[PDB]
């Protein structure tokens, strides 16, 4: 499950060339900005601002991607793609799922980095 | 067993819930509430009325093993049947579950045939 949560191929490359400092530094930024993001997401959902939801998804997808949190990036990919069939019916669950596991994902990442080094 | 028996399906957000909820509707059981993790679950369980727990192993905030442990400790529901349904098939995971007091274990992926037999086995053993 650590493979479905992390972008291992990307991280192993980062470690080889540069080192862990950039990941932890980047992850540090993510941990600070993330709470703000989900909150904005949650807002636009109740208010039903379609562009709102899509826009914020694009932001989290990038935020998560750069730090190697694969499942979050993927979950952001879906939220920012309103052309997908049954987006309306399933979009709310993807948001409740974003809110539910982001901290756990961050934990699994920090853990893997330590063990990795 | 009884048809009004209350179940709680603890699973974050995967295919486990749609599968299990469906197989339960087939065996006759329609009283089924769901939870996202050990935390949410424990809260819902405080409301009482539950007679059966089915749960994953990997969930944020509180995994299935901690939830199992927390349930056994709490005397108000120390005997509540808990069945683990997880991908984890290692030696450590199965022994942990046996020690903690799991009612049963089902490895993923599983088939409707198995899950129904695992349920009907526990139903006899306990006499529901």
């Amino acid at each position: 499950k650590s493979e479905a949560l992390l972008d291992i191929p990307m991280l192993e490359q980062y470690l080889e060339l540069v080192g862990p400092k950039l990941i932890t530094d980047g992850l540090a930024v993510f941990e600070k900005m993330m709470p703000g993001y989900v909150s904005v997401l949650e807002s636009n959902l109740t208010a039903q601002d379609k562009k709102g939801i899509v826009e914020e998804g694009h932001k989290i997808k990038g935020a998560a991607g750069s730090v190697g949190l694969r499942h979050l990036q993927q979950l952001g990919q879906q939220i920012q793609s309103p052309d997908l069939p049954a987006w309306e019916d399933n979009v709310g669950e993807w948001i409740e799922e974003m809110k539910e596991e982001w901290r756990h994902d961050v934990e699994v990442l920090k853990a893997w980095v330590a063990k990795a080094t | 067993a009884d048809k009004e028996l209350k179940f709680l399906v603890v699973d974050d957000f995967s295919t486990m819930r749609r599968i299990v909820r469906n197989l339960l509707k087939e065996l006759g059981f329609n009283n089924v509430e769901e939870a996202e993790d050990g935390v949410d679950a424990l809260n819902k369980l405080q409301a009482g009325g539950y007679g059966f727990v089915i749960s994953d192993w990997n969930m944020p905030n509180m995994d299935g093993l901690e939830l199992l442990k927390t349930i056994r400790a709490d005397g108000a529901m120390s005997a509540l049947p808990v069945l683990m349904v997880t991908a984890e098939a290692k030696k450590e995971n199965i022994i942990a579950a046996a020690q903690a007091g799991a009612s049963g274990y089902v490895v993923k992926p599983f088939t409707a045939a198995t899950l129904e037999e695992k349920l009907n086995k526990i139903f006899e053993k306990l006499g529901m």
